[PDB]
């Protein structure tokens, strides 16, 4: 009982000390810079092959290579600047939820219901690729598993825990705890020496991958945390909730800078990622499109329109070049 | 930021009259489905009663047909569920569980001990 | 069992804030800074543009 | 002195051609209509494109004065003939497409491939040649089209095979689809109603092809079979000639049409023509 | 150029990965798949004599081959994790009978699942399993559906009951309350996309096989029929 009043009056005096630090608003500050302008980027390619809906994708550090996931069962590495199968895996499991590209180019990873994401050798000298390891202690579902090095690869599972792993031993080397609810997504800092993640709590952490223990914690959403994406600068990120709405958080400031909803959008939001230059924010909806938001004004930039079915993953190349959207539809449309 | 607060009950009689609030905030009310969920002692979660948007729907579990009465206020954002008539067997914990989708009516929200968005509950015991 | 969760909340407590005006103006400054160079807002000739 | 039926003839034509190109260039713009369902129906899309634009001024350019010089122009009649044995096949093709997928409904998926769609396809398409050019093996009597082509083949093999054969099958096989469909509806899915509405649709599109058919086979066989009783006036034998070719404009008027994603995409293709 | 070999090596290698892949869509097409749910507990392991998320069975039936799925190793949250299985033939349900207890949770479940906007257009085969243990409870009468359903002192046997040889009013009369009360949920809207397939089975049943081949051949004969609009 004593307990539950000193958390009271600890969330008190913490929304207190961010009332107080409040002093203006991001449009009011930025009224004064023009709208970025009606954007209408248009289909360049159209990439095909994938039977069943497709779950996640990620870009290669080059800009010219990507692998995908569907639940039928098969990792595909494409070519986007020449439409090619450049490489097929058959997974162990037919159900998958994620991929991973290792900035190395060297290796990738996957998993999904298993509880487990494996890793598979890109660099064969025997020329037939085959999976080296496979990493087992998870609880629950594997919800998304990123690559952080050669050797260093990060987690977050459907027991509300992620794990930083080191594939040449395969064993746990720091357990990430303290969220309430499931762990859906999460984002490598630039600096690579934090990361924030999102659950299915109304809430988001950061930790420090060194010292392994949560940071801060942001609150904003009235329901789950399906997105999370980085700034580039590693001073703010934004998050997709389900209740229709993205909002951008602030490190330093430590509150909600400002949120992106309209009355005429009613659905969830599934994929969020930056453009390069950081003033354009995408946003995946369930309505088979996505979003194009004026990221420093809050106003649609404009439309993305043309996927038969939900738009799952997005993302957005190293380089700030092509946007690549996969969807419920089992294909993936590359957007200049 | 959200938060659901569960005020009222206490101790009474077999066969009294009782009324329970579930004070809600952080969120906007009206756009949610919500549930009132009870776990007798030594036992696990179970359903009791619910409601739709604007107040419409309702239904309600076996064991309480006809004896408890759950009222919804949007313009306060405050919930009532009025207890009459309960019974030796009608104590335990009670909760107000909201499921997270908004204009839907489908979830699952007894889980085990784990669930999010649920109250931290409100004890009445009927005794002699 | 709480106590995890009121250490937790002592820990968050000590953080040193900035104002949002100060933290907007630098979002601001680093999205003027890194405009000319973006390619997705700025179209470019097809030589450039790989279309890909 | 007119012969304006011509007119209509090039009408027809048009309104075929039109027609066939809005369902192919649908078919192209989605990629949902690419199912081996829909290869058959596209495979009728272009015989009626070919019949339309070669045969329908083919039939009037024959029928308007036949100069004996020629020495035999059976050529083009074997063509229509051809033309015309495509399309009944296709819709053959399509019959028991359907009452497989009906029938057999779990097996279904792993016994229609791409592979044997395309062979399928292309055994009626030879069929078709073969059918339409037998005449000139030497069955034509020169050793009008009336005069060019006997009437004892036309009466005796091509029409009976060619045309009441497949009529019966396709009977049977909507019957067949009639009797499961009503089955499914009064196990648990108003009453007779929709089984009246589904009933229809089934005899609407048999009877259309048969008004569509018969009647020129019908006075054909009865001109073979009546060597007394002379021929009937020439506007009805016109008549049954535009019969036979606006069948080509209206199969997709049933076929694609009927189709509710056919439908939905066609409104933005008239939206975009505008 | 003498760069161009790249590229020729590109294309011999997308062709054949092509070639694979068309064997195994042919393949995934072929095979049907299937998701099991109920209660712990409740025969849903054993509802086949397996006599052909985590666990997968194979059972092949007249040259026909299912894939049932059995998630049983995730936590109790569902809403997540479950709209994994949007494009599956059909959902299996198995509920016992003999609990009356853990039967209104199962009833609540099997609405959500119903009402579920991911899987709005998906059918499921239901099952009732324990019927003995029903009856063997029923004859004992040491409990009462009353006691649980205040709606059951006003319901009657359907007429269009089939008991089996010997099976008594009462038990007979309860089966089909608890049937009627599973079908009341799917019924109350659906808009015709989907249905359900109530059967009675028993831990001692060996022929649940022949059931769900039947019951997967009507449902895609349904949606067969439901193209081209009857
Ligand atoms: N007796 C006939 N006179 C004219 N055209 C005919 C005759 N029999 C068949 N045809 C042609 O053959 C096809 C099918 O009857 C049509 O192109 C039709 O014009």
């Amino acid at each position: 009982d004593q307990l539950r009043q000193e958390a009271e009056q600890l969330k008190n005096q913490i929304r207190d000390a961010r009332k107080a630090c409040a002093d203006a608003t991001l449009s009011q500050i930025t009224n004064n810079i023009d709208p970025v302008g009606r954007i209408q980027m248009r289909t360049r390619r159209t990439l095909r092959g994938h039977l069943a809906k497709i779950y996640a994708m990620h870009w290669g550090t080059d800009s010219r290579l990507l692998v995908s996931a569907s639940q039928d069962g098969k990792l595909i590495i494409w070519d986007s600047y020449t439409t090619n199968k450049v490489h097929a895996i058959p997974l162990r499991s037919s159900w998958v939820m994620t991929c991973a590209y290792a900035p190395s180019g060297n290796y990738v990873a996957c998993g999904g219901l298993d509880n487990i994401c494996s890793i598979y050798n890109l660099k064969t000298r025997e020329g037939n690729v085959r999976v080296s390891r496979e990493l087992a202690g998870h609880t629950g579902y594997l919800s998304c598993c990123r690559f952080l090095d050669d050797n260093q690869i990060v987690t977050s599972s459907g027991d509300t825990t992620c794990a930083l792993w080191d594939i040449e031993t395969g064993q746990q080397t720091t357990t990430f705890t303290g969220h309430t609810g499931d762990v859906m997504s999460l984002s490598l800092a630039p600096d690579t020496r934090l990361f924030v993640s999102g659950a299915c709590d109304a809430s988001a952490k950061l930790w420090d991958v060194r010292e392994g223990m949560c940071r801060q914690t942001f609150t904003g959403h009235e329901s789950d945390i399906n997105a999370i994406c980085f700034f580039p600068n590693g001073n703010a990120f934004a998050t997709g909730s389900d209740d229709a709405t993205c909002r951008l958080f602030d490190l330093r400031a430590d509150q909600e800078l400002m949120t992106y909803s309209h009355d005429n959008i009613i659905c969830g939001i599934t994929s969020v990622s930056f453009s390069k230059s950081g003033r354009l924010l995408l946003a995946g909806y369930d309505d088979f499109n996505c979003n194009v938001w004026d990221a420093l004004k809050a106003d649609r930039a404009g439309v993305l329109a043309g996927h038969d079915n939900r738009v799952s993953c997005l993302g957005v190349t190293d380089d700030g070049m092509a946007v690549a959207t996969g969807s419920w539809d089992s294909f993936l449309k590359i957007w200049n | 930021q959200v938060q659901l607060q569960e005020s009222g009950g206490g101790l009474v009689q077999p066969g009294g009259s009782l009324r329970l609030s579930c004070a809600a905030s952080g969120f906007t009310f009206s756009n949610y489905k919500m549930n009132w969920v009870r776990q007798a002692p030594g036992k696990g979660l179970e359903w009791v009663s619910d409601i739709s948007q604007s107040g419409a729907s309702i239904s309600y579990t076996g064991s309480v047909k006809g004896r408890f009465t759950i009222s919804r206020d949007n313009a306060k954002n405050t919930l009532y569920l009025q207890m009459n008539s309960l019974k030796p067997e009608d104590t335990a914990v009670y909760y107000c569980a909201r499921c997270p989708a908004p204009f839907t009516r489908d979830c699952f929200d007894v889980t085990s001990t784990t669930y999010a968005y649920r109250g931290q509950g409100t004890q009445v015991t009927v005794s002699s | 069992q709480a106590r995890k969760l009121v250490e937790q909340l002592k820990m968050e407590a000590n953080i040193d804030r900035i104002k949002v005006s100060k933290a907007a103006a630098d979002l601001m400054a680093y999205c003027e800074a890194h405009a000319k160079e973006d390619p997705l807002l700025t179209p470019v000739p097809a030589s450039e543009n790989p279309f890909r | 002195g007119s012969s304006v039926y011509i007119t209509v003839e090039l009408a027809i034509a048009v309104l075929a051609i039109l027609g066939n190109v809005l369902v192919c260039w649908a078919v192209w713009l989605n990629s949902n209509l690419q199912n081996v369902t829909n290869y058959f129906v596209v495979s009728l899309a272009a015989a009626d494109i070919a019949v339309g634009v070669l045969a329908i001024p083919f039939a009037i350019t024959i029928s308007t004065g036949f100069c004996a010089a020629c020495h035999g122009c059976l050529f083009i009649a074997c063509f229509v003939l051809v033309l015309t044995q495509s399309s009944i096949f296709s819709l053959l093709a399509i019959a028991i497409d359907r009452y497989i997928a009906i029938r057999i409904p779990l097996r279904y998926n792993g016994l229609v491939t791409g592979t044997r769609a395309k062979g399928i396809i292309a055994i009626c398409w030879v069929l078709s040649f073969a059918i339409g050019l037998t005449p000139m093996l030497g069955w034509n009597n020169c050793g009008l089209f009336e005069d060019v082509v006997p009437m004892n083949y036309m009466v005796y093999f091509n029409f009976f095979a060619c045309v009441l054969v497949p009529l019966l099958l396709m009977l049977g096989v909507y019957l067949r689809i009639f009797l499961a469909a009503r089955r499914q509806l009064k196990q648990m899915e108003s009453t007779l109603q929709k089984e009246c509405h589904a009933a229809k649709s089934l005899a609407i599109i048999v009877g259309l092809f048969a008004l569509c058919w018969l009647p020129l086979h019908i006075i054909n066989c009865f001109t073979f079979f009546c060597p007394d009783c002379s021929h009937a006036p020439l506007w009805l034998m016109y008549l049954a000639i535009v019969l036979s070719h606006t069948n080509s404009v209206v199969n997709p008027f049933i076929y694609a049409y009927a189709i509710r994603e056919f439908r939905q995409t066609f409104r933005k293709i008239i939206r975009s023509h505008v | 150029e003498d760069q161009r070999n790249e590229e020729k090596a590109q294309r011999e290698a997308n062709k054949k990965i092509e070639k694979q892949l068309q064997k195994d869509k042919q393949v995934y097409r072929a095979t049907h798949r299937l998701l099991l749910l109920g209660a712990d507990n409740s025969g849903k392991s054993t509802i086949v004599k397996q006599m052909r998320g985590i666990f997968e069975t194979k059972f092949q039936v007249d040259k026909v081959n299912f894939h049932m799925f059995d998630v049983g190793g995730q936590r109790d949250e569902r809403r997540k994790w479950i709209q994994c299985f949007n494009d599956v033939t059909a959902i299996i349900f198995v509920v016992d009978s003999s609990d009356y207890n853990r039967l209104q949770e199962a009833l609540n479940l099997f609405k959500s699942i119903w009402n579920n906007r991911w899987l709005r257009t998906i059918s499921v085969i239901l099952f009732l399993n324990k019927q003995d243990l029903l009856a063997e409870k029923v004859l004992a009468g040491k409990s009462k559906i009353e006691d649980y359903f205040p709606e059951f002192a006003r319901y009657t046997t359907p007429e269009d009951a089939t008991p089996e040889p010997g099976e008594d009013p009462r038990v007979t009369r309860a089966k089909y309350f608890i049937r009627d009360e599973f079908l009341r949920i799917s019924t109350a809207s659906g808009d015709g996309r989907h249905y359900c397939y109530p059967h009675f089975t028993c831990a001692v049943d060996t022929e649940n096989a022949r059931r769900i081949f039947n019951d997967c051949r009507d449902i895609i004969q349904r949606m067969h029929l439901r193209q081209y609009e009857l």
